[PDB]
């Protein structure tokens, strides 16, 4: 368990990074007050399903970023968080092959 | 001393071995490309000349004051994945890279 | 009891899905038996939902079909056949995981 | 009751850190207290939220993953039925173009 | 116990924490059947400590002759009447956590040999069974040219040469 | 992304059992080193890029608006539009089939008709 | 090295 | 605690079928051997392929001395009434799929002559068949050919 | 969610690509190319016009000397492998197989009789 | 030409006909699909609760985590336990 060979802890630096890893962040999304079952009673609104299958809804149907770009549940998104050329990578939510 | 005669030994028991692999490969293949025309005589011809033959060629040659063979033992020393292109050559292309499969197989 | 006769069975078709113990029960013989044949026919009740609900190891029910075609029970006496099957089972399951895994990841790292 | 899945995950983010800091609070003042103990518990009991939360953001990964994956499918049948509709119409203009050139050349 | 050639003893859990060292430790996890009681690394294990003491002692002592680091570890029993004597008994190898006995250079071949003859006698039989004989017919089983063929060979050759073939 | 959240909260986990076990482990021992220092710092950025990530994931991740009811309507619309898309596509395969027998028909006749003369 | 392969070894 | 993916489709396949899509298939192709097709199916083949040979037909230039052509449900039975029959085909698209001549029986039949027997060895008959079908093989201009 | 009400949800079929074969390292193979307009043809190629070569007769011989010849093969490589020090050994261990009984008489007798 | 032409629309109509009774199919498959979400998810549950439906994230080529019942869980297994 020595380990502490500067050989040995530089490669811990690099696998620990690739599995991690101007704002280019998401935008922040506020509190949830009404949620569509529950908290607003409005279940079965037909303006909720509507919104969900066509419109852009920020949480529900996407993330919204920032510089505008929207990313969908399926896409993947490529953002860089820290000020550095390494970018952090998020991947697909409904991953649907 | 007994070693040089025990490899004698070995070493004739590989020749019986390699004939009767030999004679009967030949015999399928035979089989195979005759089909038709094969009759009870030739094939109870060459049945009985190879069988007979190194069978009792080779229970001669185990018991004529060859080394003791229970005494002596065979214990695996190395196996690598790795890709061999000469054992492949030497045992005539079957067991290539031996693998951990081979040894509790054979 | 039904209830054994039903836990017996479960237990005895999710066994089904390992390529060791169908090697086994091949060169023991009892393939060659015609009353197994008709125990495995006997058997594909488990490809109604209600049964297969309970089923933990779904990987048998698809080897199960292979075993109706009387081709495959003649053959997979072999022990090179049970380390086939077994090496592009467990390459497709870790495979696709891990592929998509991968391939997600890198194009995300290439593209930016 | 209120459940919202986005407030209550960045709420339990925030409170997984604070209780990390208060663990290390722990550590530097009353390192023998008998509240690391429960602290070592308590965020335990806060990382099983952040799971149990987007596990059911997982049924609903699922359903709401489902519900999308409905349309895609609904989506390509529509194109399907769409491209057949243009084959069909591409088909008979040709049919009619050839059957003017006949008699047109008669 | 029927036949200790034909036995396969293993052990998963073992099986991960493995190493040069506790090779002996595996063979002697007990319920395995090439093992025995008997065996003084055994009688070792309920004393104190392990050394030299092997060699004070001179009696059954199963000891690791060659180990590759992954998988192969042979072990060898050794039968000592006096330190600096030892007899040979029996060789056991590990090969990927699994416990085979060395076959015997000639028990094996005996087997393998009746096999094979075994197999070639049942195809001898079923084939003489079915060959049939008669003196006028000869033997069964139980289950040209008319010389005007020169000419057609050398229209067969002209029309080639006439139509010549396009693969 | 959800998988990806699953992810960052766990390396959230062993980012802190990590980090603990090496800041109490190796330290400079005392008065009445650098690299730890280093060790420190490089530790605190990682761990506040992880959550900012996970917040993002999570700013990202479905709106409380799903997992019930608006499931249950979408999914019985979505029935009822499957039925009626299969309908209609199948009335569609109906007309084409209908075309490529008039069109078969049509040649095989013109077939017919030259090899009579 | 040459742990045994369920997938082969690379 | 935390989920994989949460099954995706594989739970739904389960349920709504059985034949497992995913995996290997080289299982069934190398251990399964295919079942052959049935007289339904057989008519209905060689009905397409009637309909294919008279599109090849309609399309290439058939000698106009004789062509004696009956589909025969799967060849076009090109035989000359006295002189020779040949079988040739096609074996896929129209564009580029070669011909399989396939029969080569000569016609010149004499009771005369040869009784009790042919007019040339099979051998000669199989070595023209072969030559002619290599030669047909190139997708050149056939009918006439 | 406080007590979820499931509705009849249909879902198609996720065979949009599948992997006939599967490669070890990777390498994944998608020999199905989805077509149909060709799979006529390809069926009529299995079209009638007119298990080894034949093998409908001596099936049983023909494997069991096969067979025969492949125990005698592999003797002859294990002796081989032996021949040389490549992978294996030949170490005696001064040992003695000790039968306990009267087996070689009684064996002799039923194997003559037989 | 008009032959011709006629012949490769056919050809056209045939490949889309073709693709069109295939989605036919898979509805036919998808009227008897129909079933509860909550059944699935549960399922789904069930099969990737262990390392069944996804290969673990540390799954080399070694692992006591097998694709069937390994050994051990067969040694205590019901089937050859009652069987004996």
């Amino acid at each position: 368990l020595s380990r502490n060979e500067i050989i040995q802890s530089y490669l811990s630096r690099q696998s620990s990074l690739l599995s991690s890893s101007a704002r280019q962040l998401h935008v922040l999304v506020p509190q949830s007050p009404p949620t569509d079952l529950p908290g607003l009673t409005r279940e079965v609104t037909q303006d909720d399903l509507d919104r969900i299958q066509a419109s852009q809804w920020p949480g529900v149907n996407g993330c919204q970023d920032t510089q505008g770009n929207w990313y969908d549940w399926t896409q993947c998104i490529s953002l860089d968080p820290h000020g550095d050329d390494g970018r952090l990578n998020i991947l697909p939510y409904v991953c649907l092959d | 001393r007994e070693e040089k005669q025990l490899e004698a030994s070995l070493d004739a028991l590989l020749s019986q071995v390699a004939d009767l692999k030999n004679s009967l490969g030949s015999f399928i293949c035979k089989l195979e490309n005759e089909y038709g025309r094969l009759t009870w005589p030739s094939v109870l011809d060459s049945f009985a000349l190879l069988s007979g033959q190194l069978n009792t060629l080779n229970k001669v040659l185990k018991h004529e004051k060859t080394p003791l063979f229970r005494n002596q033992v065979i214990i695996p020393l190395v196996l690598s994945p790795d890709r061999d292109e000469d054992l492949m050559r030497q045992t005539e292309g079957r067991v290539p890279v031996f693998s951990h499969e081979v040894v509790p197989d054979h | 009891g039904n209830r054994l006769r039903f836990q017996l069975e479960l237990e005895f078709v999710q066994c089904l899905a390992n390529p060791n113990y169908l090697n086994f029960l091949a060169q023991r013989g009892y393939f060659k038996d015609k009353a197994f044949v008709n125990y495995l026919k006997y058997l594909l009740y488990w490809k109604d939902p209600e049964y297969a609900k309970y089923l933990k190891y779904p990987q048998c029910l698809h080897m199960l079909e292979l075993l109706q075609y009387e081709h495959f029970r003649k053959e997979l006496v072999n022990a090179q056949c049970a380390k086939f099957i077994d090496e592009q089972q467990i390459l497709h399951w870790q495979h696709y995981s891990r592929k998509r895994m991968r391939l997600q990841q890198a194009l995300a790292e290439q593209q930016q | 009751m209120q459940f919202d899945h986005k407030k209550e995950l960045r709420k339990l983010n925030m409170s997984i850190l604070i209780n990390f800091l208060d663990l290390l609070d722990i550590l530097i003042r009353s390192p023998g207290s008998i509240k690391r103990e429960e602290k070592l518990e308590d965020l335990k009991l806060l990382f099983v939220h952040v799971h149990h939360l987007i596990n059911e953001y997982r049924p609903h990964q699922a359903r709401e993953t489902l519900r999308v994956m409905m349309e895609v499918q609904k989506r390509q049948r529509l194109e399907t039925a769409e491209r057949f509709q243009k084959h069909l119409e591409r088909v008979i203009e040709m049919i009619q173009n050839c059957l003017a050139s006949l008699p047109d050349d008669l | 116990r029927d036949n200790l050639l034909g036995i396969s003893w293993v052990d998963s859990s073992w099986i991960p924490i493995l190493n040069s060292g506790s090779v002996l430790d595996y063979f002697s996890e007990r319920s395995n059947p090439f093992y025995d009681r008997t065996c003084n690394n055994e009688v070792v294990k309920m004393q104190r400590l392990t050394l030299e003491h092997l060699n004070q002692m001179v009696g059954i002592e199963y000891i690791l002759l060659h180990a590759q680091e992954p998988i192969l570890f042979i072990i060898r029993k050794q039968q000592r009447q006096s330190p600096a004597q030892v007899i040979p008994l029996a060789d056991y190898y590990i090969i990927a956590g699994v416990i085979y006995q060395a076959p015997d250079l000639g028990s094996v071949i005996n087997s393998r040999v009746l096999t094979a003859v075994h197999g070639i006698q049942s195809a001898f039989d079923e084939a003489m069974s079915y060959c049939r004989y008669h003196p006028s017919k000869g033997y069964w089983w139980h289950f040209s040219s008319i010389f005007q063929r020169q000419r057609v060979d050398a229209l067969l050759l002209d029309l080639r040469q006439k139509f010549p073939p396009k693969f | 992304r959800l998988t990806q959240l699953q992810d960052a909260v766990n390396s959230l986990a062993d980012q802190f059992c990590n980090a603990i076990g090496v800041l109490q482990q190796c330290g400079p021992p005392a008065s009445f080193a650098n690299p730890t220092e280093e060790y420190a710092q490089l530790f605190a950025a990682l761990i506040a890029r992880t959550a900012k990530d996970i917040d993002v994931l999570i700013d990202s991740l479905p709106s409380e608006e799903s997992t019930a009811a608006l499931q249950a309507a979408s999914l019985y619309k979505l029935e009822e539009e499957n039925h009626e898309a299969a309908t209609c596509l199948e009335d569609v395969v109906y007309r084409g089939d209908m075309l490529l027998e008039k069109i078969q028909s049509a040649l095989a006749d013109i077939a017919q008709s030259q090899l009579k003369t | 090295s040459y742990s045994p392969t369920s997938p082969s070894y690379s | 605690a935390r989920l994989p993916s949460f099954a995706i489709p594989y739970a739904i396949d389960v349920l709504t079928t059985g034949s497992y899509p995913r995996l290997p298939t080289c299982i069934r192709d190398k251990i399964i051997p295919p079942d052959p097709i049935t007289k339904i199916e057989k008519q209905a083949t060689l009905h397409q392929l009637n309909q294919i040979l008279r599109h090849r037909l309609v399309t290439t230039d058939l000698p106009p001395q004789l062509a004696n052509l009956t589909v025969a449900n799967g060849r076009v039975k090109f035989r000359v009434e006295g002189e020779f029959e040949a079988t040739l085909t096609v074996m896929g698209d129209d564009p580029d799929v070669p011909w399989r001549l396939l029969k080569l029986e000569i016609l010149v039949e004499d009771k005369e002559t040869g009784d009790g027997r042919a007019l040339v060895h099979s051998m000669q008959i199989s070595f023209i068949h072969q030559l002619v079908q290599s030669r047909l093989f190139a997708d050149e201009k056939p009918l006439q050919d | 969610m406080s007590g979820v009400r499931a509705v009849r949800i249909s879902i198609e079929s996720a065979c949009e690509k599948q992997v006939h074969e599967v490669g070890l390292d990777g390498t994944e193979t998608y020999l199905p190319p989805l077509s149909m307009s060709q799979n006529l043809a390809r069926l009529a190629q299995r079209i009638d016009f007119s298990f080894q070569p034949s093998l409908w007769p001596w099936d049983s011989v023909r494997n069991n000397l096969r067979s025969a010849l492949t125990e005698m093969c592999v003797l002859y490589d294990v002796l081989s492998i032996v021949r040389d020090k490549k992978f294996m050994t030949l170490d005696p261990v001064s040992q003695d197989a000790l039968p306990p009984k009267q087996n070689p008489q009684t064996l002799q007798l039923i194997s003559k009789k037989k | 030409q008009l032959q011709k032409q006629l012949k490769e629309a056919e050809q056209i109509l045939a490949t889309a006909v073709y693709q069109a009774k295939e989605k036919l199919k898979s509805i036919e498959k998808a009227r008897k699909g129909a079933i509860s979400s909550e059944e699935i998810i549960k399922y789904a549950h069930r099969i990737s609760a262990s390392n069944a439906v996804c290969a673990p994230l540390t799954w080399v080529p070694g692992d006591p985590r097998r694709p069937y019942p390994t050994d051990l869980e067969m040694r205590s297994g019901l089937l050859g336990q009652m069987n004996n």
